């Protein structure tokens, strides 16, 4: 059986503006099977509570996620997102860029 | 809405 | 214009002793209004859209006899395929289930759909004449077999060229002043340098729907086609989704470089350049 690696996006919901209210979004596709590890991270520690979309998958039965929470974009301050899968060699972190 | 169960594989 | 309604099943089993789990989702367009979780502590189908909160309670009633028919159903499902295949009753898999009808400007049938999947390939599936089945093996005529001796062919398409069809209908009037709407999206370019000879030139389109949309950077009047990176249309979270397009060039020459986009909510197509 073949296992689809995952692809990840972090974003926020609103554009981001230091010392406003926003999400931090990350977006989880392209993999199989569903089960699949995301965290989001402040400054390298786990974050808050983080909740996700229902299951769902795409035409060619790929799973996609949408993991989510409340944060307040800082200047000081770095997001990430930590995704782990079976087809990943270790947790793959991606941080969050401002502008992507 | 849904559909019925069906027969099983 | 096309209208649809699906439904996307997930069945999984997963040893040592876990019981096989059960996950139903369903859309319309590309607005998600039900759910069900074979784990979740409800064990009823749930809302997840404004629009179909407002439903008799007999009409939860008959969703969630399905999704708990389709829950007892999922364990037999996986223990059939995992002998078709000959696999251990030690490991993990998934059948994965499909269904649904378009709705056509004309509002009768479109297309229907009724698709299986096992571990992520194609298993079985409804032709488009709703008549016959295209089995992907020799297992998956063995499905095929039994869902020929029911005669469920027919049966499903009764369901797609009527129940689809006038509950997708429904659904459509009572959503209408969300569902039918159009937001357009909101657009903006962003510049960053790559190297002394180079620059990426980034164009975004926040906040629209239906997610259907096309961006295309532009250099004198043709398309950047290989040289564009089109990254996955996301959701924002709010309902509406997110996507943009980036295009690496030569320093200076930023401005022979224009941003097409185009979404059933503009009446022109959007075209912007970067604006230091």
């Amino acid at each position: 059986m073949i296992q689809r690696t995952p692809k990840i996006q972090v974003y926020s919901r609103h554009p981001p503006e230091n010392g406003k209210p926003n999400f931090l979004n990350c977006y989880v596709s392209g993999f199989h099977p569903s089960d699949i590890e995301v965290d989001l991270l402040k400054n390298g520690e786990k974050m808050g509570k983080v909740e996700h979309s229902d299951l769902s998958f795409s035409k060619d039965w790929s799973f996609y996620l949408l993991y989510y929470t409340e944060f307040t974009p800082n200047e000081k301050d770095e997001y990430a997102c930590r995704v782990n899968h079976v087809t990943l060699s270790g947790p793959r972190t991606v941080k969050w860029d401002r502008d992507m | 809405y849904t559909s019925g169960p069906g027969i099983r594989y | 214009g096309s209208h649809s309604m699906r439904y996307f099943y997930t069945s999984m089993s997963r040893p040592g002793r876990w019981e096989p789990r059960f996950i139903a989702v369903g859309y319309v367009d590309d607005t998600q209004f039900v759910r069900f979780d074979s784990d979740a502590a409800s064990q009823r189908m749930e809302p997840r859209a404004p629009w179909v909160e407002q439903e008799g309670p007999e009409y939860w009633d008959r969703e969630t006899r399905n999704m708990k028919a389709e829950t007892q159903n999922a364990p037999v499902n996986l223990r059939n395929l995992r002998g078709y295949y000959n696999q251990s009753e030690a490991g993990s898999h998934t059948i994965q289930r499909m269904y649904g009808c378009d709705l056509g400007p004309d509002g009768r049938l479109l297309r229907g759909y009724h698709q299986s999947a096992y571990d992520g390939k194609d298993y079985i599936a409804l032709n488009e004449d709703l008549r016959s089945w295209t089995a992907a093996d020799m297992a998956a005529q063995n499905t095929q077999r039994k869902w020929e001796a029911a005669g469920e062919a027919e049966q499903h398409r009764t369901y797609l060229e009527g129940e689809c069809l006038e509950w997708l209908r429904r659904y459509l009037e009572n959503g209408k002043e969300t569902l039918q709407r159009a937001d357009p999206p909101k657009t903006h370019v962003t510049h960053h340098p790559v190297s002394d000879q180079e620059a990426t030139l980034r164009c975004w389109a926040l906040g629209f729907y239906p997610a259907e949309i096309t961006l295309t950077w532009q250099r004198d009047g043709e398309d950047q086609t290989q040289d564009t990176e089109l990254v996955e249309t996301r959701p924002a979270g709010d309902g509406t989704f997110q996507k943009w397009a980036a295009v690496v060039v030569p320093s200076g020459k930023e401005q022979r470089y224009t941003c097409h986009v185009q979404h059933e909510g503009l009446r022109e197509p959007l075209t912007l350049r970067w604006e230091p």
